[PDB]
RNA sequence: GGAUAGUGGCCUACCAUGGUUUCAACGGGUAACGGGGAAUAAGGGUUCGAUUCCGGAGAGGGAGCCUGAGAAACGGCUACCA
RNA sequence: GCGGUAAUUCCAGCUCCAAUAGCGUAUAUUAAAGUUGUUGCAGUUAAAAAGCUCGUAGUUGAACUUUGGGCCCGGUUGGCCGGUCGGAUUUCCAACGGGGCCUUUCCUUCUGGCUAACCUUGAGUCCUUGUGGCUCUUGGCGAACCAGGACUUUUACUUUGAAAAAAUUAGAGUGUUCAAAGCAGGCGUAUUGCUCGAAUAUAUUAGCAUGGAAUAAUAGAAUAGGACG
RNA sequence: AGGGGAUCGAAGAUGAUCAGAUACCGUCGUAGUCUUAACCAUAAACUAUGCCGACUAGGGAUCGGGUGGUGUUUUUUUAAUGACCCACUCGGCACCUUACGAGAAAUCAAAGUCUUUGGGUUCUGGGGGGAGUAUGGUCGCAAGGCUGAAACUUAAAGGAAUUG
């Protein structure tokens, strides 16, 4: 306020911010892999779904879409990149 | 603000608040100036000897009076931490 | 930016624009209808000569009471009638009736003067020699 | 405009005293005049290959081209051999000082030399009264079409 | 609709200014900005400006001192011809001595002052002092 | 700021600074290309595709691992639909409205809808049309858009 | 094609269906001849120009024409109207 | 607003004020008027947002495409000296503009005519120890524009310039005795003539003509019917 | 034009009241009130406040969406759910305090960033009466709607606030 660092601002107070209105807009959302041990292999997925995503081979499931991120179902695992 | 040949014309070069540059004038009877003392060694605050801070009447209002005098007097070596430049 | 286009090339609706609201001053209506010379018993001109047909005492308004010496003037150009004031102490006594006498504005754009109700007019001659001259006694009446 | 027919008139259509004898046998039966308007205007090969006769022609009538030269982009093409171009342009108003887009539609006289098409930009010159209107000729075309093939059907 | 860019950045100056601050986030910068911006920074009205790249249409950080009391932009890009840079600074300059009307012409965007020497003229754009 | 309602509402895709990438993405531009033309034969739209190529499959973009958009890449494999899929989409919902107006001719709110959705599709195409995709000439019209858009 | 000093629906014969218009056509008003100009002095404007110079039009109102390089002339003729 | 009995507004006398060979009146118009508002108005309650939404004409409309650096050429003010018999120019110097270059960089283009300019050099030298300086023809500049052929995306803006009646306006000169004016006039050997003038400015919108390439539009290559040869 | 017609109830009739009382109050109660098919297009149709865009200041509530949690309560075997709590962020309907700033003021987060006068655009107003009258055009079955003057008259009409 009256003098601030608008070029670096705190990644704290920047981390809070709406996607649009951060310095350099960007997503919020991420992909992850996911496995449900029946299969050896994995699956990439996205956060936010809206398909609800079926896996390689088995007609299974993965995740059921809502309002924002997908629910992912019952046993699974996920690492993040 | 001169004259034709040198000479220093027009009376009075007012002050200047040190947070915005913007002029202290006359009837700013809420504008303020700061003294800070300069110390020494152990304690010993020397009586006539300042480092000094003029306030101008808008930021007093405005309630920035405190946070700009810390950014002031930091960054000329009467404080360290206290004042973040970012936010 | 309130109201007015603003634009390089609205020229056309701001030059409209003004055209219809000049309407809404009294005067370039007037100007521009013609009223001078359709309505007002003179022709728009600055004075205008008639005949005397009956002299008048019109009571003047509030919070006045005076009578008020006028006479009534059929416009030579026009046939037109029109009661028209006698200023100054005496001088209805100079008119008489079937006279020709010069009438002049009262200097209020139309309208009446002062208490004279409906009068917007004023004589300034008779029998042309002025009453200024009369009143005074610079002048004499002409013989008939 | 016209198209077909050529001799199509009560009249024979010629072009004055361009004889081309009986008596001398040619392999081009008529024989054809033309020019060059000047002023840099390639007179298209439509007019010398040609067949018409067009005397308001520019390059192949008896017409001089002198004066004005202007442009304007084609409006209407239902006369025969003659257009109407509009000429928009912005007039300045002190008093505001902005400016009001105006127009104003000039008639042409146009050769069977040059297919011009309603929306086509076209170069228009100056030359003595054609007919009651026309004061110019289509002298250069300098349009197309406007990408109409580019409009076609699905793949 | 976002109308002119130039107006919303040299606006959002001038409220920076006047409610004392230091520093202004404008968006979303352009070529005629920048120019705007290097014209004021040229006679110290602002301080050091900067780019920052969103891979969109800009961000400027403009760092301003307290030497400007307004920065505004005449919003019908008016052609003025040469006699009438006289009547323009006349309108709406403090005084003869000092302040700048800043306009485009065809030898780039430059004050009336730097317009006047190399005697070129065009449309304007602007103003500060 | 929407047109056809005072709805203010801020809301999109906020797209990465990062053009290229995700490093992590193995496959290739030939992989996810024929991806796009499987489920584009399957009658897909490219937004359909682009969605179930986000979250099914790894395409943060269709257009960063293949330089170019779902639309040309539909478009170049001679996929392309007769109108775009907007205004089909449009047409689509006033011809729905309409029919829903045909059965209940006493909801007047139908009506002003039907009004702002054909308004819509009239100005779209009015676009579509000036920049060529639409013959000059192509128009709107209810007795012919139900048999348009089926 | 005729007519003109000559271009041109200027006019006639045949043929076509064109021309203008909210960027205001067409129509109505003007106590309207147009310009150089005039009055009003921060500027932007507002108002005015029958009238010493330039252009146009008329010679009570219309039409017609003789003479002639030049007039549809009026301090020319011819006819009608007043 | 004055006048109904001590009228500062009437009718007069006195005195006094303002303008003065002039002063009052009426009508119009201009200023005052930011009460027509482009500059530059106002519209919650004073005059004034259409009950509401669509919507054509109209006006308006996000960002982005040669930016940056290097070299040369010559101008016009200003300083510190003046060398000089008030003005003078070279070097020392900044300041502010103009032109052309090389950086991947059409300048419309062929085919000669023409060359002013150096990559030249052919000699060396006037002269400060030498790149301070130009005459000077024998390998090596295009564009400076002639003229012929072949073709060219369209505009707006601005610049300068031509074409531009007089009187009017602005304005220089000139002592109509002053002045409004007028364009005269001014010098001697005033016996046999000598001579300065009769400027300059504005003159816009449109059309013409040249320079600019920011800002605004416009056209281009996607069913390649694309570009060069 | 059909239906419907319980309720209340313009009209009308009455009882009282009053000097009068065509009212106010009481009673009866026609039309209407309800619905269908058509008309009509006006309300203080009000936030008496055009729309799109930017910017300028603190605060606690609240509606919808979303994100974050080794938060609470729900028991079962931990969860999952669901409701609840805290932090955040969008878009809402609002209030609070401020007032840098605006206004003639009442007041106003716009009615602000306006003589230091220019983001885009639509509409309206130019002293009061005369008068939304006259006239024409147009729309309607009608009642009426839209468009809409002038002669004349007049020095105030008007707004907000203060004191009485
Ligand atoms: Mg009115
Ligand atoms: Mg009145
Ligand atoms: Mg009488
Ligand atoms: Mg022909
Ligand atoms: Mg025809
Ligand atoms: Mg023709
Ligand atoms: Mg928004
Ligand atoms: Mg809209
Ligand atoms: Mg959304
Ligand atoms: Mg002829
Ligand atoms: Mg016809
Ligand atoms: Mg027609
Ligand atoms: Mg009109
Ligand atoms: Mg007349
Ligand atoms: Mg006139
Ligand atoms: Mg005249
Ligand atoms: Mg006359
Ligand atoms: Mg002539
Ligand atoms: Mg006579
Ligand atoms: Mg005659
Ligand atoms: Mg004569
Ligand atoms: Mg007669
Ligand atoms: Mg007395
Ligand atoms: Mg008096
Ligand atoms: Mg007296
Ligand atoms: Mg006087
Ligand atoms: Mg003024
Ligand atoms: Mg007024
Ligand atoms: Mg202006
Ligand atoms: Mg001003
Ligand atoms: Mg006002
Ligand atoms: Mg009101
Ligand atoms: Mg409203
Ligand atoms: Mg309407
Ligand atoms: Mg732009
Ligand atoms: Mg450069
Ligand atoms: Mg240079
Ligand atoms: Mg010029
Ligand atoms: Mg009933
Ligand atoms: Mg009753
Ligand atoms: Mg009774
Ligand atoms: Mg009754
Ligand atoms: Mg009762
Ligand atoms: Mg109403
Ligand atoms: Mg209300
Ligand atoms: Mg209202
Ligand atoms: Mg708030
Ligand atoms: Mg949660
Ligand atoms: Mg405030
Ligand atoms: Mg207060
Ligand atoms: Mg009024
Ligand atoms: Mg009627
Ligand atoms: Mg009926
Ligand atoms: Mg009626
Ligand atoms: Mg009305
Ligand atoms: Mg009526
Ligand atoms: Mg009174
Ligand atoms: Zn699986």
């Amino acid at each position: 306020v009256l003098v601030q660092d608008l070029l670096h601002p705190t990644a704290a107070s920047e981390a809070r911010k709406h996607k649009l209105k951060t310095l350099v807009q960007g997503p919020r959302s991420y992909f992850l892999d996911v496995k449900c041990p029946g299969c050896l292999n994995i699956t990439t997925v996205f956060s936010h779904a809206q398909t609800a995503v079926t896996c390689e081979s088995c007609s299974t499931i993965l995740c059921t879409p809502t309002g924002g991120k997908a629910k992912l179902s019952e046993g699974t695992s996920f690492r993040r990149k | 603000m001169e004259n034709d040949k040198g000479q220093l014309v027009e009376l009075y070069v007012p002050r200047k608040c040190s947070a915005t540059n913007r002029i202290i004038k006359a009837d700013d009877h809420a504008s303020v100036q700061i003294n800070v003392a300069k110390v020494d060694e152990e304690g010993r605050a020397i009586p006539g000897e300042y480092v000094t801070y003029a306030l101008s009447g808008y930021v007093r209002s405005r309630g920035e009076s405190d946070d700009s005098l810390n950014r002031l007097a930091q960054n000329d070596g009467l404080l360290k931490n206290v004042w973040s430049y970012s936010r | 930016g309130k109201g007015k286009p603003r634009g390089l090339n609205s020229a056309r609706k701001l030059r409209v624009h003004r055209r219809n609201n000049r309407w809404a001053e009294n005067n370039y209506k007037k100007r521009l209808l013609g009223t001078a010379f359709k309505s007002s018993p003179f022709g728009g001109s600055s004075h205008a000569k008639g005949i005397v047909l009956e002299k008048l005492g019109i009571e003047s308004k509030q919070p006045n009471s005076a009578i008020r010496k006028c006479v009534r003037v059929q416009l030579i150009k026009n046939g037109k009638k029109v009661t028209a004031f006698v200023p100054n102490d005496g001088c209805l006594n100079f008119v008489d009736e079937n006279d020709e006498v010069l009438l002049a504005g009262f200097g209020r754009k139309g309208k009446a003067k002062g208490d004279i109700p409906g009068v917007r007019f004023k004589v300034v001659k008779v029998s042309g020699v002025s009453l200024l001259a009369l009143w005074k006694e610079k002048k004499e009446k002409p013989r008939s | 405009s016209t198209e077909l027919t050529v001799q199509s008139e009560r009249a024979f259509q010629k072009q004055p005293h361009i004889f081309n004898n009986p008596k001398v046998k040619t392999s081009k039966r008529t024989k054809r005049w033309y020019k060059n308007a000047g002023l840099g205007f390639k007179t298209p090969k439509t007019a010398i290959e040609g067949s018409y006769i067009d005397k308001k022609c520019p390059f192949t009538g008896l017409v001089s081209i002198r004066g004005k030269i202007l442009t304007g982009t084609v409006v209407s093409t239902k006369m025969h051999r003659t257009i109407v171009i509009r000429r928009a342009y912005l007039h300045y108003i002190p008093k505001y000082n902005r400016y009001e887009k105006r127009h104003k539609n000039v008639p042409v006289h146009v050769s069977p030399a040059f297919r011009v098409q309603v929306g086509d930009i076209v170069t228009v010159g100056q030359c003595r009264p054609i007919s009651k209107t026309v004061r110019f000729n289509v002298v250069k075309v300098s349009a197309a079409a406007a990408x109409x093939x580019x409009x076609x059907x699905x793949x | 609709t976002r109308s002119s860019v130039l107006a919303d950045a040299l606006n959002a100056i001038n409220n920076a200014e006047k409610t004392g601050k230091r520093q202004v986030l404008i968006r979303p910068s352009s070529k005629v900005i920048i120019k705007f911006l290097q014209v004021m920074q040229k006679h110290g009205y602002i301080g050091e400006f900067e780019y920052i790249d969103d891979h969109r249409s800009g961000k400027i950080v403009v760092q301003l001192n307290g030497r400007l009391n307004k920065c505004g932009v005449i919003s019908p890009r008016f052609n003025v011809k040469i006699g009438d840079i006289e009547k323009w600074t006349a309108n709406l300059l403090p005084a003869r001595q000092f302040g700048y009307v800043i306009l485009t012409t065809s030898a780039g965007i430059m004050d009336h002052e730097e317009a006047r020497r190399k005697h070129v003229s065009g449309k304007i754009l602007g103003f500060v002092y | 700021g929407r047109m056809h309602s005072a709805g203010k509402g801020i809301s999109s895709s906020a797209i990465p600074y990062s053009r290229n990438a995700p490093a992590w993405f193995k496959l290739s531009s030939e992989s996810v290309i024929e991806q796009i033309v499987k489920y584009a034969r399957k009658g897909l739209t490219p937004s359909q595709i682009g969605v179930l190529l986000r979250d099914a499959h790894g395409v943060t973009q269709a257009r960063v691992i293949t330089g170019n958009k779902i639309m040309r890449i539909l478009k170049s494999n001679g996929l392309a639909p007769e109108i775009p899929e907007d205004l089909y989409y449009l047409i689509k919902k006033a011809v729905s409205v309409r029919k829903h107006l045909e059965r209940n001719r006493k909801d007047k709110d139908a009506k002003f809808r039907l009004i702002l959705i054909e308004s819509r599709i009239h100005r779209l195409a009015r676009y579509y049309r000036t920049v060529a995709v639409l013959p000059p000439n192509w128009k709107y019209e209810s007795a012919t858009a139900s048999a348009l858009v089926n």
